[PDB]
RNA sequence: GGUUAAGCGACUAAGCGUACACGGUGGAUGCCCUGGCAGUCAGAGGCGAUGAAGGACGUGCUAAUCUGCGAUAAGCGUCGG
RNA sequence: CCCGGCGAGGGGAGUGAAAAAGAACCUGAAACCGUGUACGUACAAGCAGUGGGAGCACGCUUAGGCGUGUGACUGCGUACC
RNA sequence: GUAACGGGGCUAAACCAUGCACCGAAGCUGCGGCAGCGACGCUUAUGCGUUGUUGGGUAGGGGAGCGUUCUGUAAGCCUGCGAAGGUGUGCUGUGAGGCAUGCUGGAGGUAUCAGAAGUGCGAAUGCUGACAUAAGUAACGAUAAAGCGGGUGAAAAGCCCGCUCGCCGGAAGACCAAGGGUUCCUGUCCAACGUUAAUCGGGGCAGGGUGAGUCGACCCCUAAGGCGAGGCCGAAAGGCGU
RNA sequence: GACGACGUUGAUAGGCCGGGUGUGUAAGCGCAGCGAUGCGUUGAGCUAACCGGUACUAAUGAACCGUGAGGCUUAACCUU
């Protein structure tokens, strides 16, 4: 139910070896507006594949 | 030459913030800003503001150029904790710790 | 120099350990005394129905607390310094 | 004066013998948590040290074959009250 | 789980008799150093020239020392040309220790020979403060339920407005006593408090709000019971009662 | 996590078209009856995960990681 000995700080680091997180490989560029955006997502301005989707 | 910006007494544990900091260590400032923009973590917002402040200090005080800046050093340190009491069952009481941290960023032309 | 075969063979660190350099957290140590402790030599050994000990509420150019004071209310008269 | 939400928190300028004396303020030890550099570590089994000992890095040296950090491999070895 | 040579293996590397070599301990010998106790040299305020021998150790007995705070020696000596304290390095003694010096620190420290003790910590499920581990794991408090448009804002699943959906309805609606004591209304702010965010709040700050001859209290009257002039009783205090 | 299929030179998923299956004669209108109901139009209407088809909607041009002929010694071989 509970530990019998105190784990070491070395053992703590080993468990966290899989905790690192990854970053986006790259960002797409709109053909008309020109700004960066996440792939398969609309731009902040409101463009998608150079169509100017509703940007209310 | 180096420029420094800091944010002390931030409401977040050092362990959580350190995860974001590892992403941008050694990267260029222009590339670093893009990475932080598309990271879905609370600590990403905090680190972003500190990085922007460091860049601004360069031109006004040191007269540097944006294109030549890159992140050379970055680390997080633990700060003071706050003590609180949380009631439990059977009349027992527990201690709650709210941790803070200090964030430092260094940008240089090297 | 080329091909084939046999034998031998460094360069990796997701993480971790030891040493050194520079920091964070924390408040020990040294230095300091308008506070305490134990005595000596002298004072005074009682206050109160002429309303006591101890309190409540008020009182300023004053919102709060402390000190002083009492509708004459951080004060009034007189004699001296 | 500058970044920021007319924020929090910081970077310059200025004051001072000193701001690593900036009000979370004299001196600022230990547990505990981080960044940088050198060396070792992914076919090897146990109180983690001790005796022997290759290689690598670095400081020296009238090459004086010495000093410092690291420790592949190997003999022995089951904490304290 | 081989498991009745420690193992591999052995027809000698098994057993009996005889002989000669070698390995093998902190035992013995060789070389250098320290200390205790004896006799001798009558050495000597005693160290040696020598000369023999001894030195595992709990309970416990005997002998000799190191360091810390305070008093005299001290109206002395060291110190802003840098004291105590903190952190490194080099040298030195048989040990507890001592001496010099770089950096930090910014005002006290103290020889020698004597004297006095709140004089030395790893343990007592010891006492107080600070910080770890499990772990970024359990959990976020009734399974009555939410969807979309617009507004404000640095930021909206939670705040404001609107249209739908769902739940209570002898209550989860409305008015009071007891108890609490500004939680009531308006403006403004988001550090802490709210088990998340927050522009919102019973949160922070400032201003405003409670109007009675008829409602209630006070007031007149008494129940259970309390107190009680004289009085009766009891060491004192005090008890009962008209 | 992993594993398999597909991304316009395209049937991967949804929708749509046809069929099947299940339930059992929809609504509206007309007729008979005082009325509740019955009968005709009619095996009607509706139909999830299934079968055979179909680019109407979504699967974007790019970008990123991974390199540039691959050690030494000896023997037999090219040159049995």
């Amino acid at each position: 139910a509970v530990q019998q000995n105190k784990p070491t700080r070395s053992k703590r680091g080993m468990r966290r070896s899989h905790d690192a997180l990854t970053a986006v490989t790259s960002l797409s560029v709109d053909k008309t507006s020109g700004e960066k955006h996440l792939r398969h997502h609309i731009t902040a301005d409101g463009y998608y594949r150079g169509r100017k989707v509703i940007a209310k | 030459m180096e420029t420094i910006a800091k944010h002390r007494h931030a409401r977040s544990s050092a362990q959580k913030v350190r995860l974001v900091a590892d992403l941008i260590r050694g990267k260029k400032v222009s590339q670093a800003l893009d990475i932080l923009t598309y990271t879905n973590k609370k600590a990403a917002v905090l680190v972003k503001k500190v990085l922007e402040s460091a860049i601004a200090n360069a031109e006004h005080n040191d007269g540097a150029d944006i294109d030549d800046l890159k992140v050379t050093k970055i680390f997080v340190d633990e700060g003071p904790s706050m003590k609180r009491i949380m009631p439990r069952a059977k009349g027992r009481a527990d201690r709650i710790l709210k941790r803070t941290s200090h964030i430092t960023v260094v940008v240089s032309d090297r």
